[PDB]
């Protein structure tokens, strides 16, 4: 009932040495039923990358309406929207919907391709912008992901230990959260290369 | 319901108007709230008239008991009893009770037992729905040891203000006076007190 | 989830692990199959604390039972004593539901449901839980009274499997039980993890899961 | 369960380096209305203890006589009732935290919050809280009701932790009390003018004063503010 | 949430915590809770911060349209005007509670306003969970004739009372100075009492401590020519 | 309508180790947003080499907690001084858990020490009193702050060894009680970051066979 | 209405749908045919709330065959599985929401694929080997998550169906009246008219 | 629990009484016999909330089983009837009645008659030709009423039943499992097994 | 809140403490709750503080506009002007007013806008949780035609009584005094009113 936790799921962002890092569960279910385990939450419109989890009806229909905008953006500017700027436009569709919102909890990860520089933020539902220099999480697994990243991040960490330090405080939070898992998705993006890694992981 | 009562040099005097009402209905306009529980300690009584009545009585019994073995019981020994069943039974009462009596040692005594069953002794207390319009008045208009003569004036202007914005109270001003020379009941009625 | 199933070779008792408040995974290590005595099993479903209590009550009353009358308790018996005492209780808000089981000389292999509301159910297969369908389903098409007592046990294992797969609040690992007229005998903690990439293996189920 | 009816509003103390301080205002409230404005919440128990009450006045008056009637009971076929056998602090509040907690597990509580300062035979101070659900807690600082939420930070300031007590002098104490009582003269729609404040000193014993005010008041600024923001006259 | 806001000799200054949370858990440790409405016209706010941020932001642009276009700085009266009247008309439903203050050809100002639309006039304000702290260090300390110096440090202070005393405040004060005849300072992170001590233990993994079941390089380039 | 219980805050934290056992608090009480004190101890020396704590609405825990006391005292009065061990202990409790089935405490309980074989030993209650014995286990406000990092630090979940490629798990070590201490300082270190109602004070009670030691450390105090 | 279940085979999706229809107390029918043929490769299964569910599955039909004859070119299963499930997104939101479930079974002709969509009647969409809506996949998934192969033949897959609805008869304690069995393939779409 | 039905004909009393046995979601049992032997030529059948009826049921028999020990006596079927009424009413006005309804069938082999008695769980007794509790009289009295004779045997009485069954099975939403029925005559009571 | 306006012989005086509460709190203990819409009509304001600053704002603007057509604005029309606000959006306002305003053809009038959106020209008018306590000290004490000085007394003494007993009201008192003379602005404070 409560529409945040009805199909479970996370995302977590972290900023590393001239890297970020956005990782995310598979899992859509309905409840207690699980439902799909490549149900993907994190979607990328051109270097920029988001995740969201919730209620996976609104995931979907703000990939598409992002994808639309970042579309239409291009065509004008002449150039991919940076994260910074794509990070303002969440916001400001978010709270659009301010007194019927979406049931979302998005995550930006990007580098500024002029400046190189990392960048990652977190919204509430309602478009309030949660700008970390260290870590972002969302989802029904949230203060498990708070328990992890706090104590296992540490700044300045070269791509490939940032990609051991994210994917172990999404697996050890997820198996902590009923609604959490069924396989999970790591990304580690530098200023020209992004590498996608699935996850071994248990799947109950 | 307004009632009070005013300790002075002689004593102490109780007063009341005369209005019970069932919502806008006055069920009756001429009512005795003045109730005796002995010879000179007296009491006024607001909120359930159930209730009041039911703890008068009670009351009334106890210190006739208490007469019978100890003598004469004290204004105090008469706002503790009161008390006790205004405060053991508070989640099953709604009453709002002045007790006012005179002793030879003690003189005129005031206590006022609110809603919750705590005691407060006071030179003077004003209480039921009425009360709420005539602190200003009685806080500005109250001294100590007035006469008797002025202490019913005070009571007298007091509750004719309070009958006069207060819809559920009226009637007749009923006033007892107790003194070391007796017990004297007093009445007044709307041509006087409306007038003044 | 748990599950009880009577076969020709006695009794398979096979449990999940986990224990949720809401979506939080509390432990993944619960004990649900409640040693009653040597000869009797209890499974735990609803309520912990009363499935625990009372059931180590049962032991108790049935101890005093065999010294009085210098005989095992029969599995009648000794549900009835649970399901008797649990009536009493209701409408006050206890929360059960159990598979008593054991094997005695006169009865055979048993299993009886007993339950908080006051219901005594006497059968051959019982599920119990959230993940309750997804077992039953495994059990219902694999049962038959002839299985081996190796097969049975793998069945009873296989079943809660599926039941951790599809079911969000039911995992961690699986206990396995088998109920003899000795005795019961416990056949091992299987953690969830890796039992579910080792069946997949050597079975070939689960094509719709990437390993 | 009940609703209080007539209230007593923060009382607040704190520990000093040879003793504590207590305070309350001289309120009893009916609601909104300043219904009683001599009320004594600060109820001295022997020469070592001061029972502070916030809450139901009926139930405070209650509590009163459950103390009186401990120290009658207490002198009871005890030769050394004025000397070793006197009763403590501690006494006194673990039997009023007795009494608050099998209250509440009856369903029908003292509705009060409690603060029993002391100081112990050994000369150790003594300073704790207790509530209608008998939560008990201990601290350098304790203030009930909106005491807690502006005296605490302000006393708190002096005696930040257990190591400041012994720095703090029974003047700078007191004055910390002082002004605390004046902050929430100002803040409390339920506070009043008058209070009480008693000091438990190891050496000079119990000190109980009465019919303090606030002063030292500022209201001048007053006459500046016009309007709610554009009016100029 | 702690905010408060001190009028002094010259001028105007507002401060806050950077704790924002959700329920118990705290979402940002180095929230930025003082809002530019315009250069000189600074504002604080509490409640719902997507509403604060958001109808700052409104009030801020539609200012400076307003500006452009009377060829005059803007005036926080107009500010709190236009704030109040957006606020009410939501009925609370926008839950934003601020402390604005500014300086303008007029002179220096300090209100605040409530999510209903109420506003209010004063020399020393608080606001959020960590506004009762915060007024007892004001209404022990404050006085008329302030210098900036007496009331950066006083709005630390209440700050301050608001950060250690309230479970809602937390983490570090900002601070903005408005002088009349200057440029509004901003000082971020003003104060930083709260750094985390080093942990005992570095959890830094060996690489290849996770099982990783596919990897493959994702195209972020448009689609190349030839 | 009066409401018997409330919800003082506070985080637990319980783990055994080979030949040893620690149990750890903040020494932080709450109630809402206020902090009623910054050092009111939470875990308990029970005596018999036995540390408990009851987390929750205080006024239980504490009532609890006296209770407990209370029945090892008459435990020894009536079992000819006999030691109450770790396992008994446990099972009394849950009886007094259970005798407010109806009513209960509200409160999550832990306690520590170590079994009749000298091994480390944690057991951990629901408010009604179903335990189980634990090697790891969080109670209170950041307990799910925590125990995922146990998780992963103390059991090694999810960690496997370099080269082989999920193949091979990292093998489980035992851990000394200084490193044991080391993961509870950091835990409580993360909690006191990401939770407003942890922080002031942490205090670890050790238990070994030469009885029970104390140890405190400062959190931060906003 | 109550159960609908969906399997995607080698070379075919095959679509089973109960055919009770309760008003209450009463089994009013019991040949009920809970399915709208979208296009000629294409069927749509449903259930839900009483009345909507055909309301709806009648809309993004007729919606279907006007896009169909407007570009004389049929849809491919994707696009029209994503027409269908903006419809259910915005549909949440409106004043009444539709309040229906569907199983999209289609041939991709271009790909010469079978696709099998699950979509809720909040628009939550997924492409899975099998599905279901309500209680049917909590009976049923133990036995597909074990048997399920990606190249199984139609009769495989109608067996291991079957085998479904067995279970389904056995354990559930409402009367479905057995299910209306369909098979959609590059050749179209087939009614199996014994099961 | 759910379906129970009587019919007394010429010479015996018929009860018929479903066989599943549900917790919610799942029919747990699908063999459940509602039913207690009171005494040898009486017996109840029952259905109503979880626990109760069994403990209600095997309440009942303890105590008419204790009558027939102490008196060498079996009671009359209208006696044990009455008793059994004389309990629901006690229960009805209690702190938890006994949420039960029950038929009993027995033969009076003083008036050499079949007799069947319908016991709400408020003690509403009736002595009836045929009867039912729940729903089940809704389904099938229209048939009862149509083909019922006091004069028919044994076989007329059980072949009059199926047809209710068969009805009962077609316009029920529940799938009760099929039937357990058992006959009362001058020579006991005994279980019809193929049904 | 305690709020009065009381005609005199040169005019109309308004009285207001300065106290706005949130439950127990005292958000301010400053406020100006005597607010100008037009040079010689000011109001006092009770009940919800948004929908009196918002209403009063629109008198503000409304009466700005009709002196820029028609000239300055009789007190008369102002209250309407206020009642039509209150009237008209009844269910959706929480806002007790009073106006006061001076004229040199009518000189001093006082009207006040109770909950329901009601007008009632008065002699003089008090409101706000206070008002109750001193209906009796005010009837008591009010004549007409009294001279400045002894109305500031007046209402210095009855919002005196108002603060005494009212937690709701407290602060300093302030007052506005309307004449031909002009705009007078007074403020008593505690040490003062405390003592009457
Ligand atoms: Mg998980
Ligand atoms: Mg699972
Ligand atoms: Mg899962
Ligand atoms: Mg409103
Ligand atoms: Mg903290
Ligand atoms: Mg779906
Ligand atoms: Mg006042």
């Amino acid at each position: 009932s409560d529409p945040s936790s009805i199909n479970g799921g996370i995302v977590v962002a972290m900023t590393g040495k001239d890297c970020v890092a956005i990782a995310c569960d598979l899992r859509l279910g309905s409840q207690s039923l699980g439902v799909s385990n490549k149900f993907e939450k994190i979607f990328h419109y051109g270097h920029v990358f988001l995740g969201i989890t919730g209620l996976a009806t609104d995931v979907t229909t703000l990939n598409e309406m992002f994808r639309y905008k970042t579309n239409l953006y291009k065509l004008k500017e002449e150039r991919a929207i940076e994260p910074e700027t794509f990070t303002q436009l969440v916001s400001s569709s978010l709270y659009e919907r301010r007194f019927g919102p979406y049931f979302v909890g998005p995550v930006v990860a990007g580098i500024n391709s002029k400046s190189g520089k990392p960048f990652i933020a977190g919204f509430d539902l309602i478009g309030c912008i949660d700008e970390a220099k260290d870590f972002i999480v969302s989802g029904t697994a949230s203060d498990q992901l708070f328990g992890m990243c706090e104590s296992l991040y540490e700044p300045n960490l070269e791509p490939e230990d940032l990609f051991e330090t994210i994917s172990q405080a999404l697996l050890n939070a997820a198996d902590r959260d009923a609604l959490s898992g069924w396989g999970a998705v790591v990304y580690i993006i530098k200023k020209d290369e992004v590498v996608k890694r699935y996850l071994k992981m248990r799947q109950d | 319901t307004s009632i009070m009562a005013v300790t002075f040099k002689d004593g102490v005097i109780l007063g009341a108007d005369s209005r019970t009402t069932t919502g806008a209905y006055i069920a009756n306009r001429v009512t005795d709230k003045l109730t005796r529980v002995h010879d000179k300690i007296w009491c006024c009584r607001s909120g359930s008239a159930a209730d009041t009545q039911a703890i008068a009585d009670i009351v009334q019994y106890h210190l006739e008991l208490y007469t019978s073995q100890y003598g004469t019981p004290s204004t105090e020994t008469a706002a503790s009893v009161f008390k006790e069943l205004c405060y053991e039974n508070k989640d099953n009462l709604t009453a709002g009770i002045i007790v006012a009596g005179y002793d030879d040692k003690n003189k005129g005594e005031v206590y006022t037992i609110p809603l919750g069953g705590s005691v407060h002794k006071l030179p003077y207390a004003i209480a039921g729905s009425g009360s709420t319009f005539i602190y200003g008045y009685c806080d500005k208009n109250f001294r100590e040891n007035m006469s008797k003569e002025e202490t019913v004036d005070f009571i007298k202007h007091s509750l004719s203000q309070a009958i006069k914005w207060d819809g559920s109270s009226g009637g007749v001003i009923r006033m007892v006076v107790l003194t070391a020379a007796g017990v004297e009941r007093l009445i007044f009625y709307p041509d006087e007190y409306e007038q003044l | 989830t748990t599950l009880a199933f009577r076969f020709q070779g006695g009794i398979i008792v096979a449990v999940d692990s986990r224990a949720t408040a809401g979506n939080w995974v509390a432990s993944q290590t619960v004990k649900k199959v409640i040693e009653i005595n040597p000869f009797l099993l209890g499974t735990m479903a609803g309520g912990a604390a009363d499935c625990q209590f009372w059931e180590t009550w049962l032991g108790s009353q049935c101890r005093l039972h065999e010294l009085r009358e210098k005989e095992r308790i029969s599995v009648a018996a000794a549900s009835k004593i649970l399901s008797n005492l649990v009536y009493q209780y209701k409408g006050a808000g206890l929360s059960m539901g159990t598979m008593i089981c054991g094997y005695t000389r006169k009865e055979g292999p048993t299993i009886y449901y007993v339950d908080s509301d006051g219901t005594r159910l006497k059968g051959d297969i019982f599920c119990v839980g959230s993940g309750q369908t997804f077992a039953y389903g495994v059990l219902d098409s694999n049962y038959k009274w002839d299985l081996s007592v190796e097969d049975a046990l793998y069945l009873g294992k296989r079943s809660i499997l599926a039941a951790a797969h599809r079911d969000a609040y039911s995992g961690g690992s699986v206990n396995l039980y088998h109920v003899t007229e000795d005795g019961w005998i416990y056949h091992g903690n299987h953690d969830v993890g890796e039992l579910f990439w080792k069946v997949k293996e050597e079975e070939g189920s689960f094509n719709n899961v990437i390993g | 369960t009940q609703q209080p009816i007539v209230t007593g509003t923060s009382v607040i103390s704190m520990k000093y380096d040879n003793g504590v301080i207590i305070a309350a205002d001289n309120l009893g409230s009916y609601g909104s209305l300043l219904r009683f404005n001599g009320v004594e919440r600060l109820i001295p128990v022997g020469d070592n203890t001061v029972v502070g009450i916030s809450g139901d006045i009926s139930d405070m008056q209650h509590i009163e006589r459950l103390l009186k009637d401990l120290v009658t009971e207490n002198a009871y076929d005890n030769p050394l009732a004025d000397a070793e056998e006197a009763l403590e602090p501690s006494y006194i509040f673990e039997y009023l935290a007795t009494v608050m907690y099998q209250r509440r597990s009856k369903m029908n509580p003292l509705w009060n919050a409690i603060i029993v300062a002391g100081v112990q035979s050994n000369g150790d101070q003594f300073l704790r809280y207790v509530n209608l659900l008998g939560v008990t807690y201990s601290s350098p600082t304790l203030a009930t009701g909106f005491g807690a939420h502006m005296a605490n930070p302000l006393l708190r300031k002096v005696v930040d932790r257990e190591s400041d007590i012994p720095k703090t002098t029974v003047q700078v104490a007191e004055e910390a009390i002082v002004n605390a009582m004046r902050v929430l003269y100002y803040r409390d729609a339920r506070s009043s003018r008058n209070f009480s404040l008693a000091i438990i000193d190891k050496n000079t014993g119990l000190t109980f004063k009465k019919n303090l005010q606030v002063e030292n008041m500022k209201w001048d600024f007053a006459k500046d503010i016009k309007g709610y923001g554009t009016q100029k006259i | 949430t702690t905010i408060v806001g001190v009028k002094f000799n010259n001028g105007v200054v507002i401060a806050a915590d950077t704790r924002s949370t959700q329920g118990p858990i705290v979402a940002d440790k180095n929230c930025a809770k003082l809002h530019r409405i315009s250069p000189k016209i600074w504002c604080a706010g509490a409640g719902t911060a997507a509403d604060t941020e958001a109808v700052t932001q409104l009030i801020g642009s539609n200012i400076e349209l307003h500006s452009l276009y009377t060829s005059r700085e803007p005036r926080v009266v107009s500010a709190l005007q236009m704030l109040k009247q957006h606020l009410f008309k939501y009925q609370g439903h926008i839950g934003a509670y601020l402390i604005v203050a500014g300086v303008d050809p007029t002179g220096s100002h300090l209100f605040s306003i409530h999510a209903h639309g109420s506003t209010d006039v004063g020399y020393y304000l608080s606001l959020g969970s960590g506004s009762l702290a915060a007024m007892a260090v004001l209404e022990s300390h404050w006085k008329q004739d302030l210098t900036k110096e007496e009331a950066i440090k006083l709005a630390s202070d209440a700050i301050q009372a608001g950060i250690w005393n309230d479970l809602g405040s937390g983490s570090n004060v900002d601070v903005c100075v408005m002088e009349i005849g200057k440029d509004a300072e901003y000082l971020r992170n003003y104060l930083t009492p709260n750094v985390r001590e080093e942990k005992q233990k570095s959890y830094k993994f060996p690489r290849g401590t996770t099982a990783v079941l596919k990897e493959s390089i994702v195209n972020i380039c448009d689609i190349q020519e030839e | 309508q009066f409401n018997p219980y409330g919800d003082n805050g506070g985080t637990i934290l319980g783990i055994a180790g080979e030949d040893f056992a620690v149990l750890a608090g903040d020494t932080r009480n709450i109630t809402d947003y206020s902090i009623n004190s910054r050092y009111e101890p939470k875990v308990f020396d029970c005596g018999d080499n036995i540390v408990m704590s009851a987390n929750g609405f205080a006024a239980d825990g504490d009532a609890l907690v006296k209770r407990f006391k209370n029945s090892v005292k008459w435990y020894h009065f009536d079992h000819n001084d006999k030691k109450l061990s770790i396992n008994s202990a446990a099972r009394n409790i849950q009886h007094l858990l259970y005798g407010k089935r109806f009513f209960p405490y509200y409160v999550h309980t832990i306690i520590a020490g170590l079994d009749e074989d000298g091994k480390g030993a944690v057991y951990s209650f629901d408010p009604v009193g179903s335990y189980e014995r634990e090697q790891c286990r969080a109670g209170g406000a950041a307990a799910s702050l925590i125990m995922p990092f146990l998780d992963n630090q103390v059991n090694f979940k999810n960690q496997y060894e370099p080269g082989t490629n999920g193949k091979v798990k990292k093998p489980l070590k035992y851990l000394s009680v200084e490193e044991v201490i080391k993961l509870v300082r950091d835990s409580f270190t993360s909690a006191t970051e990401r939770h407003i109602q942890v922080g002031d004070g942490l205090e670890i009670l050790i238990v070994t066979k030469d009885g029970v030691r104390k140890e405190f450390y400062e959190l931060k105090r906003d | 209405m109550d159960i609908i279940l969906g399997i995607r085979v080698q070379d075919s999706v095959i679509l089973a749908s109960s055919k009770a229809v309760t008003r209450g107390i009463s089994v009013l029918k019991d040949s009920d045919d809970k399915t709208r043929q979208l296009s000629p490769h294409t069927l749509m299964s449903f259930a839900g709330e009483a009345g909507d569910t055909v309301q709806f599955a009648e809309y993004i039909q007729a919606n279907i065959q006007l896009y169909s004859i407007r570009e004389d070119y049929e849809l491919s299963p994707q696009a029209v599985s994503s027409f269908v499930r903006q419809e259910l997104a915005k549909s949440i939101r409106s004043r009444r929401p539709y309040q229906v479930n569907v199983l999209i079974g289609g041939y991709d002709k271009k790909k010469n694929k079978p696709e099998l969509y699950q979509i809720d009647y909040l628009g939550t969409k997924v492409e899975l080997p099998y599905g279901a809506h309500g209680y049917s996949g909590f009976y049923t998934f133990s036995l597909l998550d074990h048997h399920y192969r990606p190249d199984m033949t139609t009769e495989e897959g109608l067996d291991l169906l079957k085998l479904c609805v067995q279970e389904l008869e056995k354990r559930m304690p409402m009367d479905f009246k057995g299910v209306i069995v369909k098979i959609v393939d590059k050749d179209g779409i087939r009614q199996v008219d014994d099961f």
